[PDB]
Formats: structure tokens, C-alpha cells, sequence
């Protein structure tokens, strides 16, 4: 019935683009519309109030849904304001249930807000990644009630099983021939009029599917399950929507989990992202209630453990460890728990250093599937234990099908295991099924769909048998207990494409660098002040919400830069929030750390520099601006000398009238127009650049890639090499202490370059670089703009920054391994380094770089179009820096590359002579190994003034220090502190003490294995309930014996179990193959047998009805197996 | 055996903090190619199941 | 005179052109055209294929 | 993962089998029963009551 | 040369050729193995093994 | 420990004198029979002598 008797809807449209809550809403005037209208233009939501009359001749129809197809996305809302299900306009979630009160002509009421976009955005349809087209309309197609036959309903999805049996089975087995030939006698029984033939065709098809694969129950047959089946759903945070949308999408997903859940007394579900949640509980309380409600009820598992789904490449490890701890300290305070599981299925790559974070966290489990997109190579396992650079290790695992949005097609089950890598060690997979990147999460076909391929499984026994009632905890729990036979990976686990994301959206990267350098500098500042005096509160508040929007910044489709413009506006609000709040931190900091204003007309003996790095500091500060002097010290305030003597950085021009030699006391520089022609060390006297090749040299590439315009960059790019030539040099500066050339480069009509050339005046032993600053005006499309440093150093492996350490890698292409790493990730250095000479490029806002064969190559800019139509287009300033060093790399390159991302920052004083001459507060002692980086100082989460309520709380004063090793050799080390202390700690990363370190005068010593990450602590002065069971845990028996596990349960519950009542092996480790009052307790038996090898085995049982609805406590059984 | 509110779960994993030794994938054809050495009647006749089969003669 | 290789009874399924209807058969092991019967390696070698179709049921 | 448990049966029966001992017999066939099943030395593995599907005949 | 089995590319260098030493150092520290008369040589991991001795009979 | 004498079963496919397989990794087994005492106790060079018995012969 669709008619406007039944179905009565009126409208009303939103304002512009906001977002009205539902207060605001139906407080509104609606006017009344109906079906075949068009609505609003694209991001434009309109609210619906749609009343339902089921007429008398429906009542009794026994499933009755109202079909809504407007073309884009909604989300159904009761009339007291409670979100009810999620709607898609495909066909994929057009049903809502009718709730069984509306089954009298009473002329119930709900609201359906639709959002005008559809579920991957609003592009010109058919590609869903062509830039939004603004002007987008939708159709409301269907507002009808429907009965529906829940007969043929199950019949539909009985044949589509079947014909996918009938297909994919192999054609030489008899299971396939059996398959169809159930298919040609469901066929032949069928008859249009009749509907008891439907009856019959179930029953037939009941042959082969088993005999009640329309219920739960046909999970608890008790056999080896191999493929463990969880819900999912992925929503991108700002994929090709505005952030707003997403807010929307995981509230319309949500819903429709937990009424599908409600349903589905079978179906589990997963879902990371704690931001996520967040905003679930910030804007939709009645939403997260139920979704918490769901949490406590064993369903729902929320994983992951980080604030966002971020990217790992790109942020930096500081960045990574508050993903980690955000993440989990919202999971604690909110639920119970904590993850144990890393989950991270569309992250493009992964740094080396992430199973140590994960370690640290208290996650040992780690999830993905991103690696199967490789084009080049094919990842060669499944499962397999991930080491990180210092050793610790993962248990990762891919899903053999590869997807996180499986359709659960018999396909999908049946490459569980055909495209299973690692069917050596083990044979279980996980198959993760939902609709991901933004959609919602499973439907009802996929979850009946599993049902049906378990009847299969369990009736003709080809397919693998898979598994619904578990959790992820229980299939890693299964594989950690055979881990120690897995293969193991060392090292990043490069993905080999969209290597282009290194790139795109240089302003993003660059905010995002600056938000982390602003943050730990602000960190160790407040930290400082808050022990210092004790009437300033330490700013908890704002640096709880500026590392949330940072961290949300760096989800893993923002930073990369793969985003519509809406997204990056919104991001570009998100970082100019950050950097306001970060400038009122300050200015609070300064008022109270001794005082620290503005910059005047300098004095040199007013200003001090603040240092914000953990080592000695000596360098060139630009006080005065016609002269200079020397900023030398220890602590976070550095004083000043003024230098004046004979002049350093000479710059002088050859007869060419063109050709400058800018000579340091360590460097010479021959620049021609443009480009370094020559650089001489004058310390090693040797030459840098190589004979008849130019450095700092611009080049430009065609980009063009396959599909994904903002995301890849493609290998065969490389062919299309051409150099920019239209340099003319002139002098830009000539001070004493500082000298610099400019020059000018077209790149094209519409485009150029303005590039400066600078060398600063040396100092006592510390190496000094050549900076390259450019004005890069940049309106090219689909072009790849890059600098080239020809090197001259002989060397097979090119060393680049990560987080938390150094990776390695090759500069040769010899094997496709080798091809497939022709553009990499670095984060503040890339070092190319013979044995006793290297040099090292580092830089301050770029990622991408490319050693090949003695020719570093830094990834500058690209013009892609397709998500964004104007991604990098404007004005661009880049700075780099070339450093010679003697030695190979050493702590010289990390030092260096600290500085150049910190400039120190003058600030005057009243008193700044006191502020200079006193100790530092926390410092590492001169004879301390140098490749030691104290990291941040930051306050502790809970110290009864920074607390914020969120957990319980410790008493006194803490500060947290991070310390690791970045060359990877075992450090030794001795931290001093003025701070008067009263105990030592070793902590993880959620800061949970681990031992107790002995310290002396405030002079603990620190050992580092190479690239650990330690960090300190430094105090300053129906129910059913579980009662007992036969055999213990860990007690031991024969390697093949026959045993009976007997539990005793009492009920503790107001109502009554049912007849049945068992326990049904929801769980890991198989070990099969052998009413009550609300007062009285029940013994379960199960009969299991110990496995074929000595081991530890676990398995995880459950009280269930038998009905399929699971309830009361988990159980288990703990068994050592002797041999 | 089940939770009391005095255990959330078992006795926790003894997963190893560091990776002992590094493992590989086993290459399939040549452990494939190695089995019939332990009873084919090639060169290790006097090394495999051949020379076990006979107690006395 | 199928060598009752674990080959033949894999094939006395994988080459069998009549499962639409049926999907028994017959494995008829020996040695023929003037051998000898069945081997003692033979009946070993079925009673191993049993176990195995009953352990891992391919 | 039929074939690579077969393969890892076979090599753990590899490295159990030493040439001077003769308990490693009995120790090696105790390993292949973890494929192959308890008792498949005995004529009773014909009696499991599972469908047959290939009726060898000598 | 790596000494963690990776690839297949990896895992075929399980034993390499070394003349007079071999080296496993980390960024201040290292281990040498220095020999007069071996050449078979193979890191895995933190642990090196000099080949010393074969006994093949073809 | 370090200087640890282990013993593998090499047992090749094919060419025994050329190949050594990768699975030969598998049949790890360290010889244990040492017991050590000294050899030479000169004020510039000490020396400590052990026997090992890999096996019979
Ligand atoms: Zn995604």
C-alpha cells in the first residue's frame, strides 16, 4: 500500500547546509509531499514526517516493513526522538520493521531525515571519486508498506546459496553436481499462484542445507569451525564527505547494527575509531547508551585502541603514542576494558616501529588487509608474527579474502581458505563482512547468507566451516597460542601503492608537522611551569582538545591527502583552532615561566632562546636584524654571546657575472643559474656533488596515474623526466654572518619558482648546512614537481627517519621487491652514507623521497584532480637543507634535522640572567651515549590536578619522560633532574608502572636496546553466574586423553531459563569429539579430548537458549598438554 | 573456569615479548620433493625407511 | 588393475562422468592381464586412504 | 589446507626417524596417526559406519 | 646481506659465502666471526653459525 | 651460549656433495657432551680444553 490514505508524508527542507538536531526539527513547519519528487540540492538534508495507517487488511500479514527509496542515504527517527535504523537508496537497506504496535489503524508516526548524498558522496555518478557535483537531486522512489512473505524471503536466499554452490564448487567433485541438481528440483516444485509450493521448496532445498538453516541454532552443531565470520563496518572519517557527514553516517550505521543485532541473536560486531565514538556520545546520547547497553552484553566488540583509524607513515611517533593512548583511555573510562587488539584494515602502510607502540600499549594482536591491493608483489602470507626495528613482535593477520567489506558470498567463504597464504602453521581465518569506507554495516542477506553456508558446510562437507558466535579476542587468543612456529616479518611492511599520498595536500602535511613540533614544545614548557609554581593549572583541558583534533587530522584519508575540499576546509578550521589555542597556551606559559613577552628592539643581554630540544645547542640567531649572534646552552633557555670578529661567509662572483661561490668555514658552494654546480666540504677534502651533474636540481614528471588520481603514483612515471633550466642568480643577502643568492624558475606559463640558496656562518664543531628555501607558485595539472641532489656517495642502502628509529632501504631496483620501493616515505632526514662520508637531505614539510643510485630525489609537489579539483594549487613555501657529514650516520644527522624542524624563538626578560644560570630541569649527562632523544616531558594523565575525572586518579605530582634510542645500538644514559624526587618508574605508553628504577641524586641511569622506546615516571614530592567446575585451570593431561569438563551455574536472575539451556562453544582452541528457578544452580557437561601436540589449549563456551540466544557468564577450559 | 568479578578471564597468554629467531616460509615443491627420499631405493638406500625394513637376513 | 594409489581413488571421484546421478563407483584393484591378484602393499595402501578420508574428509 | 598438513605430518615424521633406533618406528607411526587415524593398521577402520563412496573390489 | 628470511628472496640465502669474517654490528657495537679455512657462513637473527664440517657420500 | 656445536642431517635431493636444502634448518640437535678442565695456564695466554662426543667414532 502506498497511496496517500496509508502513507501520508510531509517535508521540510534544512536552511542551508546545516545539520538541525532533532530538538530543532520537528519543531518546524512541514508541507505536505509524495512520492516522485525531487529533493534539494547535494550535502542538503530534508526531514520527513511520514504516518502510517496499516490498513485492516494488513494486520495479520506477519511481516510487515515500510519500504523507503529515496535514492541517498536517511536515517528513521521515533517520535519521541530516538534514532531507529539506517537507510541506503541503492536497494541495500531500504526496509524498516514495523515495531508490532503499529498493527491497528491508529496512524502511527516517525521522521526519516535523508541526507542529499548518496553513499560514497556526491560525484557524477558512476566513478564516486570525480569531485562532488554540487548540483545533485534525488528521487523519492518508494515510501510504501510492504508484507512481505518471509517464506519466499528465506527460499530466495536457500537458492542464491545454491546457485553459488553449483557454480563455485569444483566442477569435478560430486558436491557441485549435487548442488544443482537440488537447484533443478527446487525449479520444478515451484508454481507462481501457490504458496504453499514455497513450503515445499524449502523443505527440498532442506536436503542440502540442512534441516533448520533458517535459525541460530545451526551454530551449534558442535564441529571444527576454520573461518570465524565478525560484522564490520568502516566509516572514513572524511573520505568524499564533510565531516558533519560522517558524524551522521556512524549514528545511521550504529542503529541499524544494533536492531540487525537485536534480530540476530548470532551476529557480532566491531568497530575502532574512539573519535568515533565520541561523537556518538557528544550528539546521539540515546545512541551510545544502546551501543554501550550492546558493549556490556558481550556483542559489539569495540577494538583498535586508537583515537582515529590513522594513517602510520606520515605522523610522527609522538603522534602514533597519543593515537594509542587517546584511544585507549576513552575505551577504559567509557567501558570496561581495554583493546588487545590493533585494528587497522585501509591504513596505506605501516611503519617498522608499530609492533613495538602496539607492545607497549598492551596490544599484541594486529589486523589488516590493505596489503592485498599490492600491484607489484604479492604479500606472501596471511598470518605471521610482525617484528618491529627493537625486536618486539605481533600477531598480524590478513584476511584470506580480500576485503574488510566481504559480501559474504559463498565466494567470500570459499577464499577463506583458497587464498589462504599460510596454510602451513594454521588453517583458521578470520572473514571480516559488512559494506565499509562509509557505508553501513552488514545487512540481514549476508548475515542469513553465513547461515546458509554453515548448513553446507555441515551437511556436505566441502566448503569450510565457518563460525558466527565469536569475537576477534577469540580467534587471536586460538593463534597465539601456535605463534611461536609462525613466519616472521622484519621490518615496515611497505604497501606498494598510493605512494603519491606522501604529496597531495602539501598544506595538510605541513599544519600537521607544525601541530606536532607545537605540541611537544608546549608540553615540556607547561610541564616546566606547572612544577615550577604551583598556582598554574596545567592546561588539560585545551591539550586534551588540540591533540584530538590533531589526532583526528591525521586519519588515514585527511593527512594523506585523498579528500574533497569541504573535508580540507574543514581540516584547515580544525588546525587553525589548534594553533589559536596552542598561542593562548603560551602566552599563559610565558606569563608564569619567569616572563617571556615579545621580541623589541633586541638587547642581547635581555632575550633569551627558548631550546625545546634535549641536547647542548649552539647556533646562529637573528637578533638585530643587520646583525647576528650565537644562541649556546643547555636547558630550555639559551643565553647569548653577540659575536663580532673577522667576517665567516664570504660570497663572491665569478667573472661569469652568473656564478656565485658562497664559502663557509666548512662549506664552498659554486652555484651556476640555479643550481649547485659544486660543493666542496672543506672538513673531509672532498667533493660532494659529482662531476658534470647539478644538485638542488628541479625536475618535473608526468603523473597521470591508473585510477586513483590523488592517491597513486605510478613507477612508469619515472620515464617522463625533464629539467626546469630557467635560472638567472643574483645576490639576496650579503651580511657577514649570512649570505644568499636568489633565483627565479619557470616552470611553465602560470607557474614558477623562486628559489633561495642560504649558507650561514659555521660554528664551533657543528656541522652546518646549505638551506634551500622556495616560493613555489603552482597552478600545473596532473604534473610532479621534484628536486634532485646528485650525491656522489657509492652505497646500496639509503637510510630514512620513521617514527621512533631508522628504516633501511635499497637504491638499486634489482628484484620487483626492490621496483616496488621507487618512492618512500621519510619523515625528517634521508641519509646516503658510504663508510667514513654521507650526506643527509633534510627537510621540514615533505615526505615523499626517492633514493636511486646516488640521486636523492624530494617529492615537492603534485597536481592531481579527482577527489579535489584544485588540490595543491597557490602559493607553496618549501625549505630543505643538504648536510655533509663526516661519519657514517650519526647522531649528527638527528640533531640536525631536530634544529632545522625547531627554529629557536627569542623572547626578552626582566631577569634574563637568573632564567639562563639556572640547571635545566631534566637532562641527559655529556658522557650519556648521544643517540639517546628525550623525546617529550609531559605531565602524568591522572595527578589529582590534571586528572579531569575521566579515571581514577594518583596523588602527588608526575612527569612522564619518553626517551628512545634513534641510531639503534644499545644506549646507555644518565637522566638528571633538578626536581626534588621522590620515586622512579619504568611505565608503557597508557603509564602503567612495569619496576622501580634506583636513582641517586635524581641521577637514575637508563639503559635503551637499540630503537626502544622506554618511558619513565617520575613521582616528585536471563543471567547466569559461574560458581565452580571439575578440572581446573592449567592442569595437565595426556596428549591425546578423553576427558569431561563440568561446570556448575546458578541463575541469580529474576526470570527463568528455558527448557534446553546448554553451553555451545563460542570460542578458540576445538576440543571436541568427546527449567531452573531463579534459585537453584545447574551443572553443564561437555565431553572434549586434549589436541595432537604438546601445548596450552583454551576453549570459550557459553550459556545458550536453545533458541539461539546466548546469555550468563563466558566459560572456559584451561588444559597444558604434557607429552 | 568462568568469571567470578574477581577474573575477567584465563591466566594470560605467554606470548614473547621479543621474536626469538626469525622463520620462514617453507618452499612448498622442495619439502614436496623430499618425502619420497625417506623410502625411495635411490642413493640413501642405507639411510632411510629401506635400511630399517629388514631386521635380519 | 588400479595400483590402489592414492591417485586412483582421488580419480575414481574426480573422473567420474555420471554424478549428476550417482555418485558411487567401483575401484577394481589388481593386477591384470595374467598377473597376479591384489598385493598386500595394496589392502595397506586402502586401509591408509580409509583413515584418511575419515580423519580429513577430502 | 589439506595437502600442507599432510606435508607437515610427513616432515615431523621425518625428523622424528633416526636410523640406529628402532623406537623411533613406533614413535614416527604414533605422529601419522594425527593424519591418518588411531588404529588404521587393523581392519576395524572399515567399520567407522560413515557413507562409503568407492567400493574396492579385488 | 639480510638475516631474516623475509621474502623468498630472503629465505634462499640461508647459507652464504663468507672468506675471513663476518660481521654482525649495530650502530657502536659489533661481533665479528674470523676464521682461517671455512667459507660457509649464515646469520639468522642474532645468531650466527660457521659451517664446519659435511659428510656426503655421492 | 655461544660456540655451541650443533648437528644437522644434511641428506640432499639430488647432488649430495653440491646441495645443502633449506630444510635441513628443521633437524637442529646441539651436542652436549662437554666437560671442561684446563690446558694451558702460562701468565700470558690461558687455554681450557673440552671433548665433545658427537657420536660413536
Ligand atoms: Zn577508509
Amino acid at each position: 500500500v502506498s497511496g496517500e490514505p496509508h502513507v501520508q508524508l510531509w517535508v521540510w527542507h534544512a536552511p542551508g547546509q546545516t545539520r538541525p538536531s532533532f530538538e530543532e526539527a520537528v519543531s518546524n513547519q512541514f508541507v505536505k509531499t509524495n512520492v516522485g519528487e525531487w529533493f534539494g540540492p547535494s550535502w542538503t538534508t530534508h526531514w520527513f514526517r511520514v504516518v502510517l495507517t496499516v490498513p485492516e487488511h494488513l494486520q495479520n500479514k506477519r511481516l510487515l516493513e515500510f519500504h523507503w527509496d529515496s535514492n541517498s542515504e536517511g536515517l528513521v527517527w521515533s517520535e519521541d526522538g530516538k534514532p531507529l535504523q539506517g537507510l541506503t537508496g541503492g536497494g541495500e537497506r531500504v526496509e524498516w520493521i514495523l515495531p508490532d504496535s503499529f498493527r491497528d489503524g491508529k496512524e502511527h508516526t516517525i521522521y526519516i531525515e535523508m541526507a542529499c548524498n548518496r553513499m560514497f558522496g556526491n560525484a557524477p555518478g558512476g566513478d564516486s571519486i570525480q569531485p562532488p557535483d554540487p548540483n545533485k537531486y534525488f528521487r523519492l522512489d518508494k515510501a510504501e508498506i510492504v508484507a512481505i512473505d518471509p517464506d519466499a524471503r528465506q527460499l530466495w536466499i536457500d537458492i542464491w546459496i545454491l546457485q553459488d554452490a553449483a557454480r563455485e564448487f569444483p566442477g569435478d567433485s560430486w558436491e557441485s553436481h549435487k548442488a544443482l541438481q537440488v537447484c533443478n528440483e527446487i525449479i520444478e516444485a515451484f508454481e507462481l499462484g501457490n504458496r504453499e509450493s514455497l513450503k515445499k521448496c524449502r523443505k527440498i532445498a532442506e536436503q542440502y542445507l540442512g534441516p533448520n538453516v533458517d535459525s541460530p541454532n545451526v551454530y551449534n552443531s558442535g564441529k571444527e569451525p576454520l573461518v570465524y565470520a565478525i560484522g564490520h563496518c568502516h566509516i572514513d572519517s572524511c573520505w568524499l564527505w564533510p565531516f558533519a557527514e560522517t558524524k551522521r553516517k556512524v549514528v545511521r550505521s550504529w542503529s541499524s547494527q544494533c536492531d540487525l543485532m537485536d534480530r540476530y541473536p548470532e551476529l557480532n560486531f566491531v568497530c575502532s575509531q574512539a573519535q568515533q565514538y565520541k561523537w556518538l556520545k557528544q550528539l546521539y546520547p540515546y545512541a551510545f547508551e544502546r551501543v554501550k547497553k550492546k558493549v556490556a552484553e558481550g556483542r559489539f566488540h569495540p577494538i583498535g585502541g586508537s583515537w582515529v583509524e590513522h594513517d602510520t607513515n606520515m605522523p610522527s611517533g609522538e603522534s602514533l603514542v597519543r593515537q594509542f593512548l587517546y584511544g585507549q583511555r576513552f575505551y577504559e573510562s567509557n567501558f570496561g576494558k581495554r583493546c588487545k587488539t590493533f585494528w587497522l584494515p585501509d591504513t596505506f602502510g605501516y611503519s617498522a616501529q608499530l609492533p613495538q607502540l602496539c607492545r607497549l600499549a598492551g596490544m599484541t594482536r594486529f589486523l589488516t588487509q590493505k596489503l592485498s591491493w599490492n600491484n607489484i608483489n604479492r604479500f606472501p602470507h596471511t598470518t605471521f608474527n610482525w617484528v618491529a626495528l627493537d625486536g618486539s613482535q605481533v600477531i598480524c593477520h590478513m584476511p584470506p579474502s580480500e576485503t574488510y567489506t566481504a559480501e559474504a558470498h559463498f565466494g567470500d567463504v570459499k577464499r577463506s581458505m583458497s587464498q589462504h597464504k599460510s596454510l602451513d602453521q594454521d588453517n583458521t581465518s578470520l572473514l571480516v563482512f559488512g559494506k565499509g569506507d562509509g557505508g553501513g554495516g552488514p545487512t540481514w542477506v549476508q548475515i542469513e547468507k553465513l547461515r546458509r553456508c554453515r548448513g553446507i558446510s555441515d551437511t556436505v562437507g566441502l566448503l569450510p566451516r565457518v563460525h558466527m558466535g565469536s569475537s576477534v579476542d577469540d580467534f587471536f587468543d586460538r593463534l597465539e597460542r601456535k605463534a611461536d612456529t609462525f613466519v616472521t616479518w622484519y621490518g615496515e611492511l611497505y604497501f606498494e601503492l598510493h605512494r603519491g599520498t606522501y604529496t597531495t595536500q602539501a598544506k595538510n602535511k605541513k599544519n600537521n608537522r607544525r601541530a606536532e613540533a607545537k605540541l611537544r614544545d608546549l608540553e615540556l614548557l607547561a610541564t616546566i611551569a606547572s612544577v615550577q609554581d604551583k598556582s598554574y593549572k596545567y592546561p588539560k583541558e585545551e591539550f586534551d582538545a588540540m591533540w584530538e583534533n590533531v589526532l583526528l587530522c591525521q586519519f588515514h584519508d585527511c593527512l594523506p591527502g585523498s579528500s574533497i575540499e569541504m573535508a580540507y576546509r574543514e581540516s584547515d578550521q580544525m588546525y587553525a583552532d589548534v594553533f589559536s589555542t596552542a598561542e593562548k597556551i603560551m602566552k599563559g606559559v610565558s606569563q608564569v615561566l619567569g616572563l617571556e613577552p615579545a621580541l623589541n628592539h633586541m638587547s642581547t643581554t635581555n632575550t633569551v632562546a627558548l631550546n625545546t630540544l634535549p641536547w647542548p645547542r649552539r647556533e646562529l640567531v637573528k637578533i638585530s636584524e643587520k646583525e647576528a649572534a650565537v644562541a649556546h646552552g643547555t636547558g630550555p633557555f639559551l643565553k647569548l654571546q653577540k659575536l663580532e670578529t673577522t667576517k665567516p661567509l664570504v660570497t663572491l662572483r665569478q667573472v661569469t657575472k652568473g656564478a656565485f661561490v658562497l664559502e663557509n668555514s666548512q662549506l664552498r658552494v659554486h652555484v651556476e643559474k640555479g643550481v649547485i654546480t659544486s660543493l666542496y666540504d672543506k672538513q673531509a677534502n672532498r667533493e660532494v656533488i659529482p662531476k658534470g651533474q647539478k644538485a638542488n636540481q628541479y625536475v618535473i614528471f608526468d603523473d597521470k596515474p591508473l585510477y586513483w588520481q590523488a592517491w597513486d603514483v605510478e613507477v612508469y612515471h619515472l620515464d617522463t623526466r625533464k629539467e626546469l633550466p630557467s635560472g638567472e642568480t643574483e645576490v639576496h643577502e650579503n651580511t657577514p654572518h649570512r649570505v644568499s643568492v636568489v633565483t627565479r624558475t619557470k616552470v611553465s606559463d602560470k607557474s614558477h619558482i623562486q628559489t633561495i640558496i642560504a649558507l650561514n656562518g659555521a660554528v664551533e664543531g657543528e656541522q652546518s648546512w646549505v638551506e634551500v628555501q622556495s616560493k613555489v607558485d603552482w597552478h600545473e595539472t596532473m604534473k610532479f614537481l621534484k628536486v634532485e641532489f646528485p650525491v656522489d656517495v657509492r652505497n646500496t642502502e639509503a637510510s630514512y627517519e620513521t617514527a621512533f628509529g631508522i628504516v633501511r632501504r635499497p637504491t638499486h631496483y634489482n628484484t620487483s621487491w626492490d621496483m616496488a620501493k621507487f618512492e618512500v616515505c621519510a619523515h625528517r632526514w634521508a641519509d646516503l652514507s658510504e663508510y667514513g662520508y654521507g650526506v643527509s637531505i633534510l627537510n621540514d614539510s615533505k615526505y615523499g623521497f626517492a633514493t636511486a643510485g646516488q640521486t636523492m630525489r624530494l617529492s615537492l609537489l603534485r597536481s592531481p584532480k579527482a577527489p579535489d579539483a584544485h588540490a595543491d594549487m597557490g602559493t607553496h613555501h618549501i625549505r630543505w637543507a643538504i648536510l655533509p657529514h663526516q661519519g657514517s650516520l650519526s647522531h649528527v644527522t638527528i640533531r640536525k634535522a631536530f634544529e632545522f624542524n625547531n627554529p629557536t624563538k627569542l623572547y626578552s626578560s626582566p631577569d634574563a640572567a637568573a632564567l639562563v644560570a639556572a640547571p635545566p630541569p631534566v637532562w641527559l649527562t655529556p658522557d650519556s651515549s648521544p643517540a639517546i632523544v628525550l623525546d617529550t616531558v609531559k605531565r602524568g594523565e591522572d595527578d589529582e590536578d590534571v586528572s579531569r575525572g575521566e579515571l581514577p586518579a594518583r596523588k602527588g605530582q608526575s612527569v612522564i619522560l619518553r626517551m628512545y634510542d634513534s641510531l639503534g645500538g644499545l644506549a646507555r644514559g644518565t637522566v638528571v633532574t633538578t626536581w626534588p624526587l621522590k620515586k622512579v618508574c619504568k611505565v608503557n605508553l597508557l603509564e602503567d608502572d612495569l619496576e622501580v628504577v634506583p636513582w641517586e641524586n635524581g641521577r637514575f641511569t637508563v639503559e635503551l636496546r637499540p630503537f626502544e622506546v622506554a618511558s619513565y615516571r617520575l613521582v616528585l614530592a536471563l543471567e547466569a553466574t559461574f560458581v565452580r567446575d571439575t578440572v581446573q585451570d592449567g592442569t595437565v593431561l595426556a596428549p591425546n586423553h578423553l576427558f569431561e569438563q563440568t561446570w556448575v551455574l546458578r541463575n541469580t536472575g529474576k526470570v527463568a531459563w528455558p527448557a534446553g539451556c546448554s553451553v555451545k562453544f563460542v570460542g578458540g582452541d576445538y576440543m571436541g569429539r568427546v527449567a531452573v528457578q531463579p534459585g537453584e544452580e545447574a551443572p553443564f557437561t561437555v565431553l572434549l579430548r586434549t589436541p595432537y601436540r604438546a601445548c596450552r589449549v583454551i576453549s570459550h563456551w557459553r550459556l545458550t537458549t536453545p533458541k539461539g540466544t546466548k546469555f550468563g557468564h563466558r566459560l572456559w577450559c584451561d588444559v597444558v598438554v604434557e607429552k | 573456569g568462568g568469571e567470578t568479578f574477581d577474573v575477567k578471564g584465563p591466566r594470560p597468554n605467554d606470548y614473547p615479548l621479543r621474536a626469538p629467531k626469525p622463520v620462514g616460509q617453507l618452499i612448498s615443491h622442495i619439502y614436496k620433493d623430499r618425502i619420497a627420499q625417506f623410502y625411495n631405493g635411490g642413493q640413501y638406500e642405507h639411510q632411510n625407511l629401506r635400511a630399517m625394513m629388514k631386521e635380519d637376513s
